[PDB]
């Protein structure tokens, strides 16, 4: 080929002129602000639609919203919900047993979008790792405690997606 | 007050006075955040219970 | 190599059964070394085991069913030749092994 | 007990501090939870900050994160890998598939929970668990390690 | 020759990879991949679920490209139902499929470069991967397994700031790609470890069932978004990159170009997205609004019937394929007229690509086998269902 | 004594047998098999442990979910024992130690703990079956201090509860035994296997799985076992020489025996005896040169010709020549 | 916690800080835990959880009312 | 409602998608 | 031992759509209760195949 | 090029004794042939100038327990030159060996192995026909309609045996089948 082109490409071969261009790129990122977060102190951004730990809600009067319609147990693609119901002393349709297998749960939100009374919701909590398998077998009391503990945030989120759901 | 079951808590709310013979219960101030609309006939002497909320409605005058 | 074409009569099925039995018998030395079966089983007890399987599957008169049985047996033999299956598995399948039966079952459970 | 109640406690606290500050997990990535583990170790969360660095071999790792669907064909290998790690070892189950089978619980070729093959110390729920959920699981494991009293129990026996 | 085993259990290479290699010297003569370690019986589990209940299984098939499988399943159900999708929903599906394509390509390129020994681009690409998965977390409630694309329309609408944030991302993704290329494209080591490794002729690619980048690297201009267009892909302008040598380096240049073109398509979708409803108006097949189910009787009946029984697909069978990031992803759906699919085969491009590893690696160095495995961009969620 | 079992399944892992047992000392050798065979029938097992929480970790795999519940306890404290014994229709005692710790002597670890466990079961009426596991050579005249303590625990348990069966096995062989494994470890470390008695004493090795199955069968009896003392022994009457020959056969090494008369081995094991006291309470436990074991290996230990055995429970012990000793291939 | 504004205090004593971001963000919403004993990694109430994770723009004092 | 997510009036600003050249070095 | 039968029309509905199909009943009744959560346990593979 | 053209061309050019069922629709142009003419048909459709079908997309089986020929084997084909798809179907029972097409399409090997693993259909002249997806020593073909969803055997670790063992299946919570079928369908 041309002598000039041959000499120019031969210099790049022997002077490593395409590795210095990568070393400079790495060094530029060396002197640059980091993108890591202090997880214990600061958390990553989320959305009001986040599907986290399940919670059973209750009416502001103190009555649980669940009406034992079993419409969430039939839509659950993982069969993670088991519900037992009977007629309460007042004659109202309520659940005696409402337990969710969080080792079967796929956190898809189908139960939340199938509930006609907004009783079962997936709250914003995602930090509930346990040391025992049986602590992941949530029951009605555990779910109601979750709903009571996360009530304000769940209500605010449900207000947020009222415009969309 | 965790000792009170939801039955005892819903049994303490006084019935709502309604002037007409029928009342519509939605379950919340915002309709979209409650339960499906429920029309309750207030033509008895005992308070009439919503089958979703458990709230009781009673006729005011007659 | 390739799966043989489906047989047309019982004589061909018998020939394939004998060929498979001979291949399995020649495969006995390899298993005794791949798995530590030297001080475990005699080199003839296994042979008797394959013979017993062939004999208790010997009431079949459909050549297609016989060919499918031979193919499944060959697949099992090839799997055993490789280190695919665990050691106790073959020792759990390939080892040769008083009032009333009804009364014992009754004492056991209601579901016979 | 004039010094044992103090010196033994200090020597044990040193051991706990070392073991919590130097955790080398062996990531057993099998499924979509492997993507979440790789995101956790990325620059956004920097799992190397807390001393956690992943290791390829089981002879150099003191923790094992099972994150993915455990099938019947893979369990013999999972147990073999578990048996090769040194004695002070812990297992972290990540995701629904590793916890109890998950979305494939009723399958014919799925082990219904990695706790039927190896003893699990921490269960991280999710499908897939968030990267901060895995961070919380590792912090729970660290809190569990600080509860160990190895030298005191050895003294008391 | 001896019989050597690579089982990498560590996800420094896939994670469930099991190769039994027959090496003569340092060359490998036959590569037999042992699959079945991630076979979870997905195909049989589909037959026991409702058409709505079987949607989340497709998120976990190719867990690097989630929306791609949902799009194919939704299109198959629409084809068997003759359900028309509104234009806004189609634009949203195309937008989140081209976001998915960028996600898959970004993961594939850097998990392949990390196998070679380049650690820096991996974190840089996962930063943009996190930025993109934030959008996944916004429309749905899941970062990865988002059941967003659904057979009728789409699950739910876009938040207010999503378009602005996606535009802000697209203003800098070009420079991110430029940095990622500049770290690898010009490097002589990267060229020496990819050039002439994995050469496949077009005839071999056609015979072995190759699709996507594996097929287009051999000179075959075959894109399913231009040959059998779906949604609004025929209203968008984008080029189809085609290779010339068929080696691993062409698969990489094309995997760069397909992501630049994906950025282009994303920009066009953002600019041309119309207003309207996001689901089909046949509420016999789509859920009613939460305000309409609590106020109208027939809407509540539709909600109750849909969330227990679901819809019933008329008895028929069809094969629908889309251009997944890996290649051609197809679903063979058979319906008997009930609310549950009778049969649903999942045609995974990885199944046809890991099968051809035997002829691609023959007479290659042992260290050149990991590059051949990484250039096919295989995930075992789809390889063995 | 019927009422301690109610089958509610197919006899599998998820089945339900009406047995809720508290197995003390289940973190040792025999416990690992007894708990496994108890869990297979669907019986809930409570495993009280002491010290590190990693000791009962391997037992969680045996049950389905909640069938095995480890609970911390302290032998010195009495309310902990009552707490870990409340929900239990069956109590099995496996607590024992063959060497001496300055915290727990031979009498404390073998007799006093058994006494406390029997008494607590006495006040906490409701345990239908109680099993205490002594050693085959247990006798008041035995020179070995451990065996005498086990015998005294035998009379203590029988007096405190006449319905308590006393399964009394012999030297156990298994994956984690303390006779075959130390021998192989010594051989791989020094090349020769010492014989503290010249390979003369006769004893009856038994497979640990056979002993666990015997305890299980005694639990699932027709009521004959109550207040009996079985003597669980192996089929063949081996000796210290013939067992070492089998061990060499499995480990695949050329035999090399160093005969040692009783006095020299007794004096070589003596140093640890009078050095139990020191700045540290812990001290390296003996492996093959336990003075107590050397004294125990002076009188031949065989199953009594006029005592209950394996065949009185409809069980046949494994022949300790094939499968029982297959674990020795790890040193091969 | 330098050049930062304290948004509010919590019933457990946790302090919440905020810093203004321009184009790239970073350290703009975090907590200074009042405890030091491993801090349990989860001590944020539901009124402050949403503000920390950017779910809602309400501080949490305003979420109570 | 009638306020729905979409592009602002006039569309979004144009964005580069091709490779930007880098002529750095004396050679 | 199985039973081949054609399921009949339910008494609570007048529709006759789920008729004309034949099923094999395996008589799978061996079920019990999980003593941890009250779930229905089984050991029969043919518990729901015929249905 | 199109379903209207491919149907009419294959009607005329193809030998009549091969195909016995030709559906022409928008869901897909199908050809149903006997199992002893499958290889001939697929070789004709791979070499003819106007029907250059050079890509075998996949091979799937469908289980129909109510039919005499229980299994339906479907060959989805693609023609890159003419941008068209063709589907060819055959029918086989549990003890018939259909011809293998690995000679024509090298990619057919793994799909035929998967069909044999999942349904039990054997292929003549297949270089190696062994299970590809199920566990080693798996007994039964899971994708059959009579195969239980959870299978027959279950896997757990046996501590005394010191290995992972296989045991008969025993579910803690059985699969709950919900019958949503409507009588007014
Ligand atoms: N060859 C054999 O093994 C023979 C065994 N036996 C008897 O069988 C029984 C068990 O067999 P094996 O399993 O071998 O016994 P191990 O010594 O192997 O296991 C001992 C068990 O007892 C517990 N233990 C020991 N000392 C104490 C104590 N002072 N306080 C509380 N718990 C204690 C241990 O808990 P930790 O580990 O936490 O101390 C462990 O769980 C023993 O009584 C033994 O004498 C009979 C004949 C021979
Ligand atoms: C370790 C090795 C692994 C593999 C071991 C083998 C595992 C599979 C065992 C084989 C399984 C089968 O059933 S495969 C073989 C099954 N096929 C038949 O039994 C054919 C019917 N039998 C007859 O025709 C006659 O009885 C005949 C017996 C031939 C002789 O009798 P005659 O000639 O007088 O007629
Ligand atoms: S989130 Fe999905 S899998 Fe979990 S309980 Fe609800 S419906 Fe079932
Ligand atoms: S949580 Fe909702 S859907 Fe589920 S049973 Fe209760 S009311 Fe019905
Ligand atoms: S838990 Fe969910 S994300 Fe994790 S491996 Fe299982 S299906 Fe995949
Ligand atoms: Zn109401």
């Amino acid at each position: 080929k041309d002598w000039n082109t041959v000499f120019e490409r031969s210099i790049n071969t022997l002077f490593l002129t395409e590795m210095v261009r990568g070393l400079s790129l790495t060094l530029k990122y060396f002197f640059d602000p980091k993108v890591t977060i202090n997880y214990p102190f600061e958390k990553g951004p989320l959305s009001p639609r986040f599907r986290g730990e399940h919670a059973l809600r209750r009416y502001p009067t103190g009555e649980e919203r669940c009406i034992a319609c079993k419409l969430c147990e039939a839509v659950c693609p993982a069969q993670a919900i088991t519900i037992e119901a009977e007629e309460r002393e007042d004659g109202s349709r309520r659940t005696t047993r409402y337990d969710i297998d969080m080792t079967k749960c796929i956190y898809c939100g189908f139960c939340q979008e199938a509930c006609p009374v907004d009783a079962i919701v997936e709250g914003p909590n995602f930090e509930f790792a346990t040391e025992t398998h049986e602590e992941l077998l949530y029951d009605k009391e555990k779910l109601l405690e979750n709903g009571d503990r996360w009530e304000t945030e769940i209500a605010e989120n449900l207000r947020s997606e009222s415009l969309y759901r | 007050r965790s000792k009170k079951s939801p039955m005892e808590l819903i049994s303490e709310v006084p019935p709502i006075k309604v002037d007409g013979r029928i009342v519509a219960c939605e379950g919340d101030t915002n309709p979209a955040l409650g339960h499906p609309i429920e029309f309750i006939c207030l033509d008895l002497n005992e308070p009439a219970i919503c089958k979703y909320c458990g709230l009781r409605y009673v006729q005011d005058h007659h | 190599i390739g799966v043989p074409p489906n047989s047309a009569n019982l004589t061909e099925a018998r020939r394939r059964v004998f060929d498979f039995f001979r291949a399995a018998c020649r495969s006995i030395p390899t298993i005794m070394d791949i798995y530590n079966l030297q001080d475990v089983v005699a080199p003839s007890q296994l042979r008797y085991a394959i013979s017993a399987q062939i004999r208790n599957n010997a009431h079949i008169t459909d050549p297609k069913v016989i060919d499918l049985l031979i193919f499944k047996g060959m697949e099992e033999l090839t799997d055993i030749v490789d280190h695919a299956k665990q050691r106790h598995h073959i020792i759990g399948q390939y080892v040769v092994g008083g009032k009333t039966d009804f009364l014992k079952n009754f004492y056991t459970s209601n579901y016979f | 007990s004039k010094a044992a109640e103090f010196v033994i406690s200090k020597v044990d606290d040193l051991m706990n501090w070392a073991r919590t500050g130097s955790i080398w997990p062996m990531t057993f990535g099998l499924a979509c939870c492997a993507v979440e583990m790789m995101h956790t170790g990325a620059a956004r969360y920097d799992l190397d900050r807390f001393g956690i660095i992943f290791r390829p071999s089981p002879r150099q790792s003191d923790c094992m994160i099972v994150a993915g669907t455990l099938t019947n064909k893979m369990a013999p290998a999972l147990r073999k890998v578990y048996d090769q790690m040194p004695e002070p070892r812990w297992v972290i189950s990540m995701g629904s598939c590793a916890n109890g089978g998950g979305y494939y619980h009723y399958s014919y070729s799925v082990v219904r929970g990695c706790d039927r093959i190896v003893p699990v110390d921490i269960y991280v729920p999710g499908c897939p668990p968030t990267a901060e959920a895995l961070l919380y699981g590792l912090l729970q494991l660290q809190k569990k390690i600080n509860r160990r009293k190895d030298f005191l129990h050895w003294w008391n026996k | 020759n001896f019989t050597l085993n690579f089982g990498p259990q560590h996800p420094a290479a896939h994670g469930v990879l099991r190769l039994v290699l027959e090496m003569n010297g340092e060359v490998v003569e036959r590569a037999e991949p042992h699959i079945g370690l991630l076979h979870r019986g997905t195909e049989k589990l589909i037959e026991y679920k409702t058409y709505l209940q079987a949607l989340p299984y497709f998120d976990r098939l190719d867990y690097v490209s989630m929306m791609a499988q949902e799009h194919a399943y939704s299109l198959a159900v629409e084809k068997l139902l003759n359900c028309e999708v509104p234009l806004r929903a189609q634009y949203i599906r195309v937008l989140f499929c081209e976001i998915t394509r960028i996600l898959n390509h970004l993961l594939a390129l850097t998990t392949h470069a990390m196998d070679v020994g380049a650690l820096t681009p991996f974190l840089w690409a996962f930063e943009e991967r996190e930025k993109l998965l934030e959008f996944y977390e916004r429309v749905s409630g899941a970062r990865m397994h988002a059941s967003f694309i659904r057979p009728g329309g789409v699950a739910q609408d876009l938040p207010l700031g999503l378009c602005r944030d996606i535009d802000s991302f697209t203003q800098q993704f070009a420079s991110r790609i430029d940095e990622l290329e500049e770290m690898l494209t010009g490097n002589r080591i990267w060229k020496q470890r990819l050039v002439d490794i994995g050469t496949v002729t077009a005839q071999q690619a056609k015979d072995w069932g190759f699709s996507g980048v594996m097929l287009r690297g051999s000179g075959v201009c075959w894109d399913l978004r231009r040959a059998a267009p779906y949604d609004v892909y025929d209203q968008l302008d984008f080029d189809v990159p085609v290779g010339t040598r068929g080696d691993c380096y062409d698969r990489y240049c094309i995997r760069i170009e397909e992501m630049r073109q994906s950025l282009r398509i994303i920009v066009q979708c953002l600019n041309q997205m119309p207003s309207g409803m996001i689901k089909a108006d046949d509420r016999k097949l789509c859920p009613p609004s939460r305000c309409r189910m609590k106020l109208s009787m027939e809407s509540l009946i539709h909600h109750f019937e849909l969330y227990t029984e679901g819809f019933s697909v008329p008895a028929s069978s069809t094969y629908t394929a889309v251009e997944a990031p890996k290649g051609e992803f197809g679903v063979f759906l058979v319906s008997n007229g009930s609310n549950r699919p009778y049969r649903c085969k999942i045609r995974a491009p990885g199944f046809a690509h890991s099968q051809g590893l035997d002829f691609m690696s023959k007479h290659h160095m042992l260290a050149d086998v990991v590059t051949i495995i990484g250039t096919q961009d295989i995930v075992f969620g789809e390889v063995d269902r | 004594g019927v009422g301690h079992l109610a089958r509610k399944g197919t006899g599998g892992r998820s089945s339900v047998s009406g047995i809720v047992a508290t197995v003390f000392g289940a973190t040792g050798f025999l416990g690992r098999y007894l708990v496994q065979q108890l869990a297979k029938m669907g019986s809930q097992v409570l495993v009280p442990f002491r010290g590190s929480e990693d000791s009962p970790r391997h037992l969680k795999l045996m049950g389905d979910l909640g069938q095995v519940v480890p609970m911390k306890f302290d032998p010195r404290d009495e309310d902990s024992i009552k707490a870990v014994m409340a929900k239990a229709n069956v109590v099995i005692n496996l607590i024992g130690r063959e060497y001496e710790t300055r915290n727990f002597s031979f009498e404390d670890a073998n007799h006093h703990i058994a006494e406390k466990l029997a008494l607590v079961a006495k006040e906490h009426g409701g345990i239908m079956r109680y099993i205490q596991v002594s050693c085959l050579g247990a006798s008041v005249s035995s020179p070995s201090r451990m065996l005498r303590a086990k015998a005294a625990a035998e009379e203590a348990v029988l007096n405190a509860l006449p319905e308590a069966t006393i399964m009394r096995p012999a030297t156990m062989i298994g994956t984690e035994d303390r006779i075959l494994n130390p021998w192989s470890m010594f051989v791989k470390k020094y090349g020769f296997l010492p014989l503290i008695g010249g390979g003369t004493t006769k004893f009856q090795p038994v497979y640990v799985v056979d002993v666990a199955a015997a305890i299980v069968a005694a639990l699932k009896d027709d009521g004959s076992s109550m207040g009996k003392t079985y003597e669980l022994g192996g089929p063949d009457v081996f000796t210290t020489h013939e067992l070492a020959e089998i061990m060499y056969d499995m480990i695949r090494e050329w035999p090399r025996y160093v005969k040692l008369p009783f006095p020299i081995a007794k004096a070589m094991a003596a140093p640890r005896d009078f050095m139990v006291n020191k700045v540290p309470f812990p001290l390296p436990s003996p492996q093959i040169f336990n003075l107590d074991q050397i004294n125990a290996l002076t009188t031949d230990t065989l199953v009594s010709d006029n005592a209950l055995k394996f065949q009185d429970l409809d069980l046949v012990p494994h022949k300790l020549k094939g499968y029982p000793v297959e674990f020795l291939i790890q040193y091969r | 916690n330098i050049g930062a504004t304290l948004v509010g205090v919590d019933k457990f004593g946790n302090k919440y800080y905020q810093k203004l971001g321009d184009t790239q963000y970073g350290r703009h919403r975090w907590v200074e835990y009042a405890s030091k004993d491993r801090y349990n990694a989860s001590q944020v109430p539901a009124e402050w959880h949403g503000w920390l994770h950017f779910i809602t723009d309400h501080t949490g004092d305003e979420l109570l009312s | 409602p009638l306020l729905q997510d979409g592009p602002p009036p006039g569309g979004f600003a144009p964005v580069r998608y091709a490779r930007r050249i880098s002529n750095t070095g004396p050679s | 031992k199985v039973i081949i039968y054609s399921p009949a029309r339910t008494a609570t509905q007048s529709g006759s759509g789920k008729l004309g199909k034949w099923k094999i009943n395996f008589v799978s009744t061996l079920k019990w209760e999980n003593p941890l959560m009250g779930w229905t346990s089984t050991g029969d593979p043919y518990a729901n195949v015929g249905d | 090029m199109d379903n209207q053209f491919i149907f009419k061309y294959s009607w005329e050019t193809l030998p009549k004794k091969w195909v016995k069922k030709m559906e022409r629709s928008e869901h897909g142009n199908r050809f149903d042939t006997n199992t002893d003419y499958l290889f001939q048909l697929l070789c004709f459709l791979k070499l003819h100038t106007y029907t250059r079908v050079q890509v075998l997309i996949d091979i799937c089986g469908v289980d129909y327990p109510s039919r005499k020929r229980r299994f339906e084997v479907v060959y989805n084909l693609l023609s890159t030159r003419y941008n068209s798809r063709i589907r060819v179907q055959t029918s086989a029972d549990e003890v018939t060996r259909i011809s293998s097409v690995v000679s024509l399409f090298p990619s057919a090997g793994w799909w035929e192995r998967e069909v044999w693993d999942m349904f039990g259909v054997s292929f003549i002249n297949h270089p190696d026909l062994r299970r590809i997806l199920t566990d080693y020593g798996f007994e039964g073909h899971p994708l059959r309609k009579d195969f239980p969803l959870s299978g027959y055997v279950q896997v757990r670790y046996d501590d005394p045996e010191k290995r992972v063992v296989s045991e008969p299946i025993e579910m803690t919570q059985e699969f709950r089948y919900f019958d949503f079928a409507s009588p007014w369908e």
